[PDB]
């Protein structure tokens, strides 16, 4: 723990083969002198005598308090579960690095004195908005990104994974991505493929949800949102839809509009306003793109502007193969039909295509595959778009 | 599979690791009790465990803490309140002189006699604790090259008084404690806020603008309070505000049922920002990026007294803001600067360091030590071509 | 166990003995399982026989073309029309073991149990037979969304996200289901729920004279009635009456043999009765 | 997996690469063109750094193994024109072909040949062909070739020409980062020869770049904070002449090549003295090279510039000597009198004025003992700068009232109180000397040595003290008047006065506590490798202590005066000279680990640290060698502070869990004094964890060892929030830990913080990290405090003015020549910079910002802003110069 700072090699210099043998010959010294205690007397007086007589001497009851203030070194002020309040001192028994206001604690009967601390629980906001695992498929469900992957790649992928090419330079990497494109283009499909194969934190979050009935939290939602993904871990934010709630002052009006105005604002001063959070990743998700606050999308905020294309016949064909290629397939289908044809059908419309047969044949209940099937489903979701 | 970047690659890289957890197996033969669900490691209570608790047990009782109203004639016969218990007619012990025990005061009272027994500290709630920034971020002024103007403005405001309150004396004169900034973003107001808190010298305290909003009435009022009261306390403390168009842009009124609490609020800092016996010592920062729908309150001078802006570069700040940005990164002996910006007409110094970065991503991708001269050359090629076709331009 | 009582001392708090819980509040409030054995209620009948019918009867299908099987149902139409019993039944069709979900507002408050109530539930499911479950307006009643977020949680949208936390898991149906219907369908987060974990929902188009006849017998069903009637007369008589309607008509046309002074439930009682009804249906 | 199609360097360069028997016969073309046609498209796409897996890098090999494994490893008629286009694609991804053991085998392929130089090909590179191959090289097979017989044939001849272009090509692809990484090639290559490879390295970086001197020069020291041990004295020296030949730097020579005066020998920074009188430029980097040679690390170099040049460029040597130790004066003669220092705070007797209402009434501590602390109130406060007309009365009283030693103490108190003076500390000392006292002479006259300490002046060379000793018959006469010449001429090693009291230990006289102290004195003067006196001494020692010794006033007063000034050395022969003189027994061998580690203060050498501690750990032989494993762990104490943070941590993690924890008398007894000498600012860690075995005393041992404990856990940066700490300890310590034999104790430690509220240093560190004296003075303290009535009587010499060594404390000055400027100076923290980049900020706590004299404090190394210039040294030294230029402001 924190044995040793020195890393400013940063390579196999002699240097540091030095320090790594010096050091390592000191803990074999360390180890070693404390083993010849337990070979010439070794003694036990040290697990049960302490903790025993400690044990005896602050209480049972353990009356849980609450943190109120701080003040020098030993004395605090505490808060009871009713509300009296007593300046009462601590124990050199609990660890003072973890004692902050806001906390659980434990007191005495007599004096009241802080006896223990409790250790806090998971708070539930974590469980609501963080994505618990890897949620869904992994980079066998591309239907097709190669310069997409790269940009995210590179901007948050290669940077962790081997952050050996910033600190030779010192060059920081890019912060903010917004990933736009058609609707139905796949950005939830790379946006959980990356959360899927990562090894930080992922957060998931949507927009029209920051609308309260009481006045005014939005911002409170912004802000705990962004304080648990930094105190957590190293973090992954994603924000998927934030058109239709950060567009800009189309029209400068109030009630409820000018309160929208005040949460995506603090959403930018927050985004990045001061001593800059660290750890920190942010990704956007948005279908329009030039309906978008320009003060947001100056760089310090977002550095990669990433496009979304819709392919015409390459990797469709990999498409309708991925999205059939956990199902039947009669041989009187041919993928060709239908992706040879059309040359900017989204991926949605090729998995509401391959859904569509598994609509169509077992409604009827007939046997795996019909080329009519994959017929009636392209047309199905030609009435979809067209309609 | 892989080569020897440096001669013993691994030779010292698991000598390092199997003695860092040989540290751990050491710990864990000696024994260690952890996970006692909040306590110390016993290496350092065992000799703390002592009767020297005690000298906190019985010395220190539990000193319940209380609020003070008023006193009285000829002896102190203090009227004072618990919290919610109840309120008694109580005496300071003899270890207390009856000087500062003044009205409105947390103090530490017996719990058998009741007898005051300290002074306190008064009441500061977490919400404003916390936006006490209560350390300097490392801005040096040199890093906002390129407004000399705006820089030298601030300069005499926020700084020339504080540090020579010798001119003013000897000339006659009042400081204007009123600054605000605007101007297109992303431009080094930000940057010009931290540096002036890096040689603040003060209690320089954050503000964020969204901050105040809140779901009960008067509440974010009770903030404000509590501000002016550490500022008054906090002799020459700095207050920073930014975005400050959330709180009294407009007093809208055709039809008057949109904002109104926040209008309150701003009413608040109206005067307790002037108007009243005056604040004394303390300096306002205040920026902006749409310095136009604001209630003219706040434009009324000694509120608001000087209206810096942050322009965009013509060529030369983006020249400098090249030697900003691309000054602390790796690159070649080949420099050359004023190319780029010729090629930049209209870029800001954020989006300086997105092609200086940006730079460095090539080599980053192409496995190289630092960012070539002709690597930086390449980088400000494709930001020349990409700021050119942007999605948004 | 977490969540018991325990006898305490008064001096030192010191545990004396562990007492017994009253009754487990779920397992009081244990939704029936009832014998699970409507004119107006047919066409929507196939659409839970194709919605559950179908993956129940058939998991190599969906299998076959690895697709999830529709287990979450949604229907809509107005109040009630069997939409309780039309789903109480098709849990039988199959002999699926319906699960009624009533938890209206009673079980909203319960706190302690609320972390458990969608648990046990549903290992009563998985336990005792194949089991389709129903859900209804409560939910939609109870929670939508963050909108009693971060403002104290509200005790429901958390068990609704236990709810969800529960369909992420796997079934496939296998042949097990899980009908849904409610009013006030635009505030939940059916957003998330969309992929895999639930599906489409079905209409309810009005009701007509023979079915009002046949709901008219089947909440006539437990009564003391005459023979001598053109109960077919009567459903005729109300042409623009709904479902549940007819089950107050049959009360009202009871109330009537009792101001007979008999318990012939007569003719004369309905041919007043869907005067009555309707002229309380007279307004608007 | 985007394979299949585009694979066509998998296959012409899988076919044509195949096929040598049928492409190098039978194809002349289609061995040579598409091997060379190979060759500019492996060279130019399968032999840059550009990822895991290149076009041919990785794919090529994957069945370009035996695609290469018969193209031209055997033809067995290779000649002058088949080494171009033959060992053409097949060398360069050699690495990755085979398999880790490459290293004894890495010589067929790319080492086997290149087609004329290395960078003809692998100058479009950046490590992949040539530079990595070349660290390959000189990791192994020319260090195997190396050890015995280097001048072979080839692993020789084409080594020396491609170290020339290695070395540049560390800073060739860019001249930056890998710079220091060629240290790692001249370093590692031959290992011991450092100098072999620093010879064409040094002239080699002589021609490298005037820019790129600094940052592989402070990599050179990087190097050179420790090495092995034939490195460290290789290195070093390697280390000077790069500011002498390339660069001209230049200012850090006279202490930055104390680094190399003794770990080499004896003589070589007096040919480097002799160094500066031939780099006479101009005398502003001059004069401040010469500013620290009289009190900065060193003195006594005063009998070197009295040369021809005698004007001003060598009338540098007395302004050194006394008149810049004058300005030292000035520094509180105008600086702390305007700033913070009336003559008497007066506020540590006084700060301890609300302690009578805690606990009912007061007037219970009457112990007379405490009045020795009383004396500290004012000993201590005008340690350095501030005298006494009457306010010395206490000590008049007192002086004339009992308590011999307390004569001696409150009479030696005056010197701390005229410190660093020349003017009138005799005149001072002149009216409270005639009053028929031993005590009282003998301390006030030892305290003017203290007066004169480092100045050189005439004050007493044979007059105050020599006089002193001149009658002593009897008590501190001949006791204490050997003790301030040696200590004023610590400094100055002059040998003359040392060689009229090495008759001192000569005589044969009774000197029970005098003969200890007398070797500790002349010790002062000159001990350390010491010629005459530890010849003196010893034979005294088996003389009589070879017949007795019982106590540590014999004992462990005369091996000190073995090996205690040349601390700084470490040649380990004086070890020997002296040792061997005494090789007796086990109690006359308790100085066997003195002179051991005095000469080992601080370097590379855990191997002397586990021989510093598995020899003798615990052992429980019943008290007999229990004092023998004291002095070994408290040579554990050095080898610790300056091995550069390397034996701190290890030291605390050691220390906090084995002696501590579950420990033997040498912890419950002595284990305290290495952090009393350890540590000498301060943190919170031993901050803490010391009075976690300091408020719980375990009085059940001789209590005054963790008393004395608390005196010097008071060790730390002057002043500090520990006045919470030892106040309280002294409430608590006001009836328990009684005054009897603690009174003066917890106030002395209470008030060494806060003495003139600043000025501590003997840190044995200068600049950033050197050595300097910092250990006679110091050392005989915490060597005098082993536990007992040696605070009674024999201790009341040593304890007082122990440690006099304290060069001030703060570096804020101008010293433009007429000594006006107050230049916008900038405090912050240390410096934790080595090598990150080029753009890298020297420090971090850039929020203060001052102008004039200020405080140093322990990590400090602020340099400053606006360029008003900072020409004379640029590494710091608190006494700079100011040469003023407008360098484009
Ligand atoms: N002249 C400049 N020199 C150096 N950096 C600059 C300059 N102009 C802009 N930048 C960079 O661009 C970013 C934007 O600057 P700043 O934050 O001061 O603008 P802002 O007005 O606060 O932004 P917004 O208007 O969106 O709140 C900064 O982080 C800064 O590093
Ligand atoms: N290239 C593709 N391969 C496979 N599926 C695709 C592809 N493109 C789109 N889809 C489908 O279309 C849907 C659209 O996803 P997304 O763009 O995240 O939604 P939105 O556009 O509403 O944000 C995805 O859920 C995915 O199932
Ligand atoms: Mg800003």
């Amino acid at each position: 723990a924190s044995k040793l700072p020195l890393v400013t090699p940063h390579t196999q210099c002699r240097l540091k083969l030095l320090k790594l043998e010096r050091i390592k010959d000191y803990l074999l010294m360390e180890e070693e002198f404390i083993r010849n205690q337990e070979q010439m007397k070794p003694l036990e007086e040290k697990q049960e005598e302490e903790r025993s007589k400690v044990d005896d001497l602050r209480g049972t009851p353990m009356s849980v308090g609450t943190l109120e203030e701080i003040i020098d070194d030993n004395h605090a002020i505490v808060s009871t579960s009713v509300g009296s309040e007593h300046y009462v001192s601590i124990l050199s028994f609990v660890d003072k690095d973890l004692l902050e206001p806001g906390c659980s604690v434990l007191l005495n009967h007599k004096v009241h004195a802080v006896i223990g601390v409790l250790m806090d629980d998971t708070d539930p906001l974590v469980t609501v908005m963080k994505v618990e695992k890897a949620p869904q498929e992994t980079y066998a469900d591309i239907g097709g990104l190669d310069n997409q992957i790269q940009e995210i790649k590179e901007s948050v992928e290669l940077p962790l994974t081997h952050p050996e090419y910033y600190e030779e330079m010192g060059i920081k990497p890019p912060k903010g991505v917004i990933l736009y494109g058609p609707p139905g283009t796949g950005k939830t499909l790379l946006a959980k493929a990356v959360a899927n194969q990562t090894s930080a934190t992922f957060l998931r979050v949507v927009g029209s949800e920051l609308i309260q009935k009481y006045l005014g939290d939005g911002p409170k939602l912004v802000r705990e949102l962004f304080r648990v993904a930094e105190e957590h871990a190293p973090s992954i934010v994603f924000i998927d839809e934030i058109d239709a709630i950060g567009t800009k002052r189309y029209d400068s009006n109030s009630g409820g509009e000018r309160e929208i105005q005040r949460t995506m604002l603090e959403l930018l001063n927050q985004l990045d306003g001061f001593d800059s959070r660290g750890d920190v990743k942010v990704i956007m998700a948005t279908n329009r793109i030039e309906t978008l606050d320009p003060a947001l999308i100056r760089p310090g905020r977002i550095d990669r502007k990433i496009e979304f294309p819709l392919p015409d016949e390459k990797t469709k064909k990999r498409i309708f193969q991925i999205h059939t290629s956990r199902m039947t397939l009669a041989d009187d289908v041919t993928l060709d039909d239908l992706i040879m044809a059309k040359d900017d059908l989204s991926g949605a419309d090729i998995k509401a295509i391959c859904t569509e047969a598994g609509l169509m044949a077992l409604r009827e209940r007939r046997m795996k595959v019909t080329n009519e099937d994959f017929k009636k489903s392209k047309e199905n979701v030609l009435y979809k778009k067209q309609e | 599979k892989t080569y020897g970047q440096s001669t013993y690659s691994r030779q010292i890289k698991q000598v390092e690791d199997d003695i860092q957890q040989l540290l751990k197996k050491i710990n864990e033969l000696t024994g260690i009790k952890e996970s006692d669900t909040g306590l110390a490691p016993p290496a350092l209570w065992d000799l703390a465990a002592d009767k020297q608790t005690l000298q906190s047990e019985q010395p220190l009782q539990v000193a319940r803490c209380t609020k003070i109203i008023n006193a009285d004639s000829e002896d102190p016969k203090y009227i004072i309140n618990v919290k919610q218990f109840a309120k008694f007619v109580v005496d300071l012990s003899d270890q207390v002189a009856p000087t500062d025990i003044e009205e409105g005061m947390r103090v530490g009272v017996d719990r058998n006699k009741y007898q005051i027994h300290i002074p306190l500290p008064p009441k500061i709630d977490p919400t404003v604790t916390m936006m006490q920034v209560e350390e300097k971020p490392d801005v040096t002024y040199s890093d906002v090259g390129g407004c000399k103007e705006q820089i030298e403005k601030l300069r005499e405001v926020v700084e020339t008084p504080l540090l020579h309150p010798e001119r003013f004396v000897n000339l006659g004169i009042e400081p204007p404690k009123g600054v605000l900034l605007f101007g297109p973003p992303g431009t080094g107001k930000t940057l010009c806020a931290r540096a002036v808190a890096n040689r603040t010298d003060a209690c320089f305290i954050r503000v964020i603008g969204s901050e105040l909003v809140q779901k009960y009435v008067g509440e974010g009022a009770r903030m404000v309070r509590e501000l002016f009261e550490m500022a008054r306390t906090k002799k020459a403390c700095l207050i920073f505000f930014d975005e400050i168009d959330a709180i009294g842009g407009a007093r809208f009124d055709d039809g008057a049922g949109g904002d109104n609490e926040v209008q309150r609020t701003m009413l608040e800092l109206i005067n307790q920002l002037d108007g009243f016996d005056p604040r004394g010592n303390i300096k306002v920062l205040m920026a902006t990026n749409r310095p136009d729908t604001l209630d003219p309150a706040l434009m009324r001078p000694g509120r608001l007294d000087r209206k810096i802006e942050f322009s965009l570069p013509d060529l030369e700040g983006r020249t400098h803001i090249f030697k900003i940005h691309a000054r602390s990164m790796s690159v070649e002996r080949d420099i050359r600067f004023e190319l780029l910006a010729r090629l930049c007409p209209n870029s800001t110094g954020a989006e300086i360091r997105s092609v200086c970065t940006e730079a460095g991503m090539f080599a980053i991708r192409a496995r190289r030590k630092i960012a070539t001269e002709k690597d930086f050359l390449e980088a400000v090629n494709k930001v020349i071509k990409s700021y050119a076709k942007f999605s948004a331009t | 166990t977490p969540n018991c009582r325990v006898a305490l001392r008064n001096d030192s708090y010191t545990l004396h003995k562990i007492l017994p819980n009253k009754v487990d509040p779920l397992v009081s409030l244990m939704m029936v399982e009832k014998v699970p054995d409507i004119g107006g209620l047919d066409k929507q009948i196939k659409e839970i026989k194709e919605v559950i019918e179908l993956p129940v009867k058939h998991p190599e299908l969906f299998e076959a073309l690895g697709i999830a099987q529709p287990k979450g149902v949604l229907l809509y139409g107005p109040p009630g029309t069997g939409k309780t019993l039309l789903a109480r039944a098709v849990a039988h069709h199959t002999d699926c073991t319906f699960i009624r979900v009533s938890g209206s507002e009673l079980v909203q408050k319960f706190i302690g149990e609320g972390a458990r109530m969608v648990r046990e539930l549903f290992v009563m499911a998985r336990e005792h037979a194949p089991s389709i479950i129903f859900m209804d307006e409560i939910d939609s009643i109870g929670s939508s969304r963050l909108e009693g977020g971060s403002g104290g949680d509200s005790e429901v949208q958390r068990t609704m996200l236990e709810l969800l936390n529960q369909l992420d898991g796997f079934e496939a149906t296998k042949n097990i289901k899980v009908i849904m219907a409610t009013n006030r369908i635009d505030i939940l987060d059916s957003a998330l729920l969309r992929p895999g974990r639930i599906d489409r929902k079905i209409e309810f188009p009005p009701p007509n004279e023979e079915a009002r006849l046949d709901i008219l017998k089947i909440h006539s069903r437990k009564m003391n009635l005459t023979r001598g009637i053109n109960l077919r007369k009567i459903a005729e008589l109300m042409p623009g009456a709904s479902g549940a309607e007819v089950k107050g008509v049959c009360t009202e046309a009871g109330m009537y043999a009792l101001r007979e002074r008999r318990v012939h439930v007569t003719q004369e009682d309905f041919e007043m009765a869907v005067a009555k009804v309707m002229q309380k249906d007279s307004e608007k | 997996m985007e394979e299949g199609g585009r694979d066509k360097a998998p296959v012409q360069p899988q076919q044509s690469p195949a096929a040598a028997p049928g492409g190098t016969d039978e194809k002349p073309s289609g061995k040579e063109r598409r091997d060379a046609g190979d060759k500019d498209k492996e060279q130019e796409l399968s032999e840059e750094d550009k990822q895991l897996q290149d076009e041919l890098e990785m794919l090529v090999e994957r069945l370009g193994e035996k695609d290469t494994s018969l193209y031209r490893p055997a033809l067995e008629e290779l000649r002058r024109q088949i080494r171009s286009s033959t060992t053409s694609m097949t060398s360069v991804p050699k690495p990755l072909k085979f398999l880790r053991p490459h290293y004894g085998k890495l010589k067929e392929i790319y080492e086997n040949m290149a087609p004329g130089e290395n960078k003809r090909f692998a100058a479009d590179i950046i490590s992949v062909l040539a530079m990595t191959m070349s660290g390959e090289r000189e990791c192994l097979k020319y260090r195997l070739v190396g050890s015995q017989e280097e001048l072979a044939s080839w692993g020789h001849e084409y080594v020396r020409h491609l170290a020339g272009e290695v070395a540049k090509e560390w800073q060739e692809l860019d001249d930056a980062e890998k710079v220091q990484r060629e240290p790692l090639l001249t370093l590692v290559k031959e290992i011991v020869p450092y100098n072999m490879a620093h010879n064409a390295e040094h002239e080699a970086c002589d021609l490298l770049m005037e820019i790129e001197q600094v940052d592989m020069l402070e990599k050179d020291i990087d190097e050179n904070a420790y090495a092995k041990v034939c490195l460290y004295l290789t290195s070093c020296v390697n280390y000077v002449p790069e500011p002498e030949n390339s660069a001209l730097l230049r200012c850090a020579l006279g202490v930055f090549r104390k680094f190399s005066r003794f770990p080499e020998a004896l003589r070589l920074a007096l040919m480097l003295n002799d160094m500066e009188l031939v780099e006479d430029i101009f005398t502003s980097c001059k004069d401040v090279v010469v500013q620290k040679q009289m009190a900065f690390m060193l003195g006594r170099h005063g009998v070197f510039l009295e040369l021809s040049e005698d004007v001003e460029e060598y009338e540098d040597l007395t302004e050194i000597m006394s008149n810049v130790q004058l300005n030292s004066n000035f520094l509180a003669l105008a600086r702390e009198l305007d700033i913070m220092e009336p003559k008497v705070p007066d506020d540590i007797y006084k700060t301890h004025l609300e302690n009578n209402r805690f606990g009912g009434s007061g007037s219970q501590v009457d112990s007379a003992r405490m009045n020795l602390a009383s004396s500290f109130v004012n000993g201590f406060v005008n340690a350095a700068f501030g005298q006494d007309k009457l306010l010395t009365d206490d000590g008049n009283k007192w002086l004339y009232k009992n308590k011999d030693h307390g004569m001696l103490s409150a009479a030696a108190s005056l010197g701390m109180i005229l410190l660093w003076d020349v003017d009138g500390g005799l005149t001072q000392i002149d009216k409270y000397l005639y009053s028929s006292e031993d005590y009282i002479k003998s301390g006030a006259l030892l305290a003017c040595g203290i007066v004169n300490s480092g100045v050189r002046n005439e004050c007493d060379p044979a007059l105050a003290l020599l006089s002193d000793y001149v009658l002593h018959n009897s008590n501190t006469m001949r006791l204490g008047s050997i003790f301030g010449l040696g200590l004023a001429y610590a400094g100055s090693n002059r040998e003359d006065v040392l060689t009229l009291l090495l008759p001192v230990m000569g005589d044969s006289k009774s000197s029970m506590e005098v003969a200890g102290v007398t070797a500790l004195a002349c010790g002062m003067i000159a001990v350390g490798s010491c010629n005459g006196d530890v010849t003196s001494t010893i034979l005294q020692t088996i003389m009589e202590k070879s017949e007795t010794e019982l106590k540590d006033t014999y004992a462990r007063w005369l091996p000190l005066g073995l090996g205690l000034n040349h601390l700084g050395k470490g040649e380990a022969i004086e070890a020997i000279l002296a040792a061997l003189e005494v090789v007796s027994e086990p109690f006359r061998s308790f100085a066997n680990t003195l002179v051991d580690v005095c000469a080992y203060a601080g370097s590379g050498n855990v191997l002397k640290v586990q021989q510093l501690l598995h020899i003798c750990s615990e052992h429980f032989d019943s008290k007999e060698k229990e004092e023998d494993k004291d002095k070994k762990e408290k040579k554990d104490k050095d080898k610790k502070e300056a091995p550069a943070d390397m034996g701190a941590h290890q030291g605390v993690a050691v220390l906090g869990i084995a002696l501590i924890a579950m420990g033997e008398e040498i912890g419950a007894e002595m284990a305290l004094r290495t952090f009393g000498h350890l540590l000498r600012y301060g943190e919170p860690t031993l901050r803490r964890a010391v009075p976690l075995a300091l408020a719980l005393i375990s009085v059940s041992n001789p209590r005054l060892n963790i008393l004395d404990t608390l005196s010097k856990f008071s060790h730390d940066a002057d002043p500090e929030v520990s006045y919470n700490s030892i106040f309280a300890m002294g409430m608590v310590g006001s009836g328990t830990n009684n005054a009897r034999l603690a009174a003066m104790l917890r106030q002395l430690a209470q008030y060494h913080a806060k003495d003139p509220n600043n000025l501590f240093m003997v840190r044995l560190a200068q600049g950033l990290t050197h050595l300097g004296k910092g250990t006679l003075t110091l050392c005989p303290y915490h060597s005098d405090r082993q536990l007992m009535s040696q605070v009674a009587v024999a201790g009341l010499l040593t304890v007082l003015v122990s440690f006099l060594d304290v060069r001030n404390i703060i570096l804020g000055k101008s010293h433009y020549v007429l000594y006006g400027l107050v230049a916008a100076m900038q405090p912050r923290m240390l410096v934790t910079f080595d090598e990150e980049l080029r753009p890298l900020p020297v420090s971090v706590r850039v929020g203060q910002a001052v102008d004039v004299v200020g405080q140093a404090g322990k990590p400090k190394t602020i340099t400053g802003f606006q360029t008003h210039t900072t020409p004379v040294l640029l590494a710091h030294g608190e006494r700079a110069e100011l040469a003023t230029e407008e360098f484009l402001p």
